[PDB]
RNA sequence: GACGAAGACCCUAUGGAGCUUUAAUUUAUUAAUGCAAAACCUGCAUUAAAAAUUUCGGUUGGGGCGACCUCGGAGCAGAACCCAACCUCCGAGGCUAAGACUUCACCAGUCAAAGCGAAGAUCCAAUAACUUGACCAACGGAACAAGUUACCCUAGGGCAAUCCUAUUCUAGAGUCCAUAUCAACAAUAGGGUUUACUGGAUCAGGACAUCCCGAUGGUGCAGCCGCUAUUAAAGGUUCGUUUGUUCAACG
RNA sequence: CUAUGUAGCAAAAUAGUGGGAAGAUUUAUAGGUAGAGGCGACAAACCUACCGAGCCUGGUGAUAGCUGGUUGUCCAAGAUAGAAUCUUAGUUCAACUUUAAAUUUGCCCACAGAACCAAAUCCCCUUGUAAAUUUAACUGUUAGUCCAAAGAGGAACAGCUCUUUGGACACUAGGAAAAAACCUUGUAGAGAGAGUAAAAAAUGAUCCCAAACAUAUAACUGAACUCCUCACACCCAAUUGGACCAAUCUA
C-alpha cells in the first residue's frame, strides 16, 4: 500500500512529483502543496519541501470541523502540520530581443 | 435494478455510449455533450443492453 | 530485535577521577589518535565491517592514524570495543621536509625522529 | 554384530494402462425410421444402441470428511517502506498534457499543474460503426473432460496445558491423639495422551523401584504370621482349560 | 498334507501320505480358432518357461519437470527479498552474481524534519573513504540449517509451524572432549624464529570411567591472527572471466 513520506524535508522536488500518499490527512498541504482526490499532496511549484506546524482553521462549508473547533475551551487551537514547498528559481528573466 | 443502454444522439448521428438507467424508470431522455459538432443535444436512448 | 546501538552521551563525558588515571587534559586537547584493532570484523554485524574498512583498519594490529574530530569520533564510537585508540604524542614536534625517512612510533605513542 | 547379503507399505509425476458411468466430445461404423435418387442401392437429416478419443486443479485433522481459491479494511508488522498464516474479526462483483506514485517482476492500477472546450487479460463471433457481452469466480483465464484401481505397471522420494505416581503444612478423620493408617487440594519431583471434527519356543545379559529366602527398627503383632520402614540383587521366581492388539478369567 | 530340495536331480522335482481310476475319464496322431483377438465347468485362467493383454521388426536415438553420469593444469570474482503459474520434484520475471564499457557521485553520517490514534527506522551538509549509477551481453541460485532477540500458533512446553533484525554454516585455522551453527581468527608460499587471541569448575538397566593433587610468590602455554628473514596470481558450491597445455592429423 505504501501511504507514507515519499519526499523528506529538505528535497528538491519538481512541478507534480508527489511527496506524500496518505489514507487521512496526516499531512495538509500548505504553500504549493496541491491535493488529489485521493489525499496525495504533489508538488505544484519546484523548489524544496520543508514540514511546519501551523493553526487549523477548516472551511466552513465543512461539517465535521468547523462543529469540533466549537468545542473548545477559550485559548485553545487546533495545531497540525503542513508541508509546504519554498520554490528555488524565480518565475523568469528578461532577455534582449531586439535592438530597434 | 439498473441496466446499461446505448444512449444515441438526434443531430450529428452515430454516437453510441452505454450509460446506466433504473430500470423502474422508463425511458430516458438528456441534454449533453455532442463533440461532432462540439454542442448541446438532447440524446435519448435506443435498445436496452 | 537486534539494532544498531546508540551510545547515550553520558558516558562520553571524562570526570575529574578519570583525568588524572589517563595521561589527558580536558584543555588543549589531542590531534590525531592512533587506532589499532584488536578483535574480528568476523560474529560482527555488517554495519562494523564497513566502518573497519572505512577506517583502514582492515589488517590486524597494524596502527594507523586519524583526526581526533567528531565526524570521525562518530564512526570510532560504533567499533569502539574491536579497537584501542592512543593519543599520539609529539614531544618533538611534526617532522620537517628533512627527517621525515627517519622517524619511528614507540609503543607509548610518541613519534620521534631518528629512533 | 558387520543396519550382514528379495517382498511389502505411505507420498509425488499436468508418467502409463484400465473399469464404471447420469464426465466431455463424436456418429465415422451398424439398426430403425424420414426425405430426394434410378421393385434395390446411392446422398442428407433425426433418433438409439454399440463403441471410439480423452481428463482426474490447489492449501489441508493424522492423508480422508469439510471448507475456502479475486479484491478491500483492522492487531501481528507499537515510530519511513515491506513481512506469513487452515493466525486473529467483517463486505464487494469531456479532450489533451509537464511531472510523478505502485501492491516488492511483468500485465494491470493510481494522482496530476498548466492548455483547449462545457458547467477479469488475449482470441473469437454480431457488428458499417460509435465499439460489445456471457463464461473465464479453480477470479493471470486449457474453447468443451467425472467416480475409481484390493489385478495395477514404470520413474522416483520416505523439561505436558489435561494428567500417572512418590516426598513436603498437617488439616480432616480415626471410640482420646496427625504420625499405627488413608491422607483431600496444592507444591517439588521422575514419566505420556495418534486420532474425531507383535506374540511363542531357545538362550537368556542387566537394574532394584524386592515376590520369596537373608539382616534390622517400630508396631495398635501383648506371640508365629500381619502391618508398614531400612538394608540386601549371590540364588530362585510352576504346571494347565478357553483365546490370541497380544491381555484376562478360571483349576 | 508333511519333510527334503531352494544356483536344487528339476527355472516347481524327490519320498511318503492321498483323490479319481467304464467315465463329464485318460491318451497318441493330423487340422482349426490369432492379440482388444482366440479360448475360458470366471481364476483376469491360458494362448511356447516372465499375460489386467503374446512375441518379433519398423515409426524409434519414442518421450521423461524423474534417477544416474559428464574426462587436462593454474589463478580470480562469486549464496538464501519476492510474484505468477492444473504451480510448490519445474519454469518465466525480478533480486543477487559475473564480464566488457561509459559517466560521476555512491556508502557512513550529525543538526533539521516524518499523527492525529520500547529497541530503532527513514532522510541528508560535513567527515572517513572509493565506490556507485548507467549501458551492452550471457548463464547460475531462489522458497536452507543452527544461535541471540521481538512477535503470532502449540503452555508461558513439547526441541513444535510461521514473520522480522543480526550472526555463523554450506570457505581457512585454533579452542569448549568428540563438535557445520557457541568463542577466537580470515587473502593463502618457505623457516628447526617471536608476541598474542579464545581457552581449566565451584560447594536404573554390558563395565566406575583420564591419573592425581588441599599452600614455594603468577607468571607461563597457546593458531594459517600479528612481527620477523625471503617469495608472492598460488584455500568456497552452482555459475562467470582469464593464462597455459598433454596426444593426433594437415601446411
Ligand atoms: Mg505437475
Ligand atoms: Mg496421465
Ligand atoms: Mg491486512
Ligand atoms: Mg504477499
Ligand atoms: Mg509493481
Ligand atoms: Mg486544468
Ligand atoms: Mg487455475
Ligand atoms: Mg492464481
Ligand atoms: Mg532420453
Ligand atoms: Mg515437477
Ligand atoms: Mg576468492
Ligand atoms: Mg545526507
Ligand atoms: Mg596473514
Amino acid at each position: 500500500r505504501r501511504q507514507g513520506i515519499k519526499k523528506m524535508e529538505g528535497h528538491y522536488v519538481h512541478a507534480g512529483n508527489i511527496i506524500a500518499t496518505q489514507r487521512h490527512f496526516r499531512w495538509h498541504p500548505g504553500a504549493h502543496v496541491g491535493v488529489g482526490k485521493n489525499k496525495c499532496l504533489y508538488a505544484l511549484e519546484e523548489g524544496i519541501v520543508r514540514y511546519t506546524k501551523e493553526v487549523y482553521v477548516p472551511h466552513p462549508r465543512n461539517t465535521e470541523a468547523v462543529d469540533l473547533i466549537t468545542r473548545l475551551p477559550k485559548g485553545a487551537v487546533l495545531y497540525k502540520t503542513f508541508v509546504h514547498v519554498v520554490p528555488a528559481k524565480p518565475e523568469g528573466t528578461f532577455k534582449l530581443v531586439a535592438m530597434l | 435494478k439498473n441496466i446499461l443502454v446505448r444512449m444515441v444522439s438526434e443531430a450529428g448521428t452515430g454516437f453510441c455510449f452505454n450509460t446506466k438507467r433504473n430500470r423502474l424508470r422508463e425511458k430516458l431522455t438528456l441534454l449533453h455533450y455532442d463533440p461532432v459538432v462540439k454542442q448541446r443535444v438532447l440524446f435519448v436512448e435506443k435498445k436496452k443492453i | 530485535k537486534f539494532t544498531r546501538s546508540r551510545i547515550p552521551e553520558k558516558v562520553f563525558q571524562a570526570s575529574p577521577e578519570d583525568h588524572e588515571k589517563y595521561g589527558g587534559d580536558p584543555q588543549n586537547p589531542h590531534k590525531l589518535h592512533i587506532v589499532t584493532r584488536i578483535k574480528s570484523t568476523r560474529r560482527r554485524p555488517y554495519w562494523e565491517k564497513d566502518i573497519i574498512k572505512m577506517l583502514g583498519l582492515e589488517k590486524a594490529h597494524t596502527p594507523q592514524v586519524h583526526k581526533n574530530i567528531p565526524s570521525v569520533n562518530a564512526k570510532l564510537k560504533v567499533v569502539k570495543h574491536l579497537i584501542r585508540i592512543k593519543p599520539l604524542k609529539l614531544p618533538q614536534g611534526l617532522p620537517a621536509e628533512e627527517n621525515m625517512s627517519n622517524t619511528c612510533l614507540k609503543s607509548t605513542g610518541e613519534l620521534v625522529v631518528q629512533w
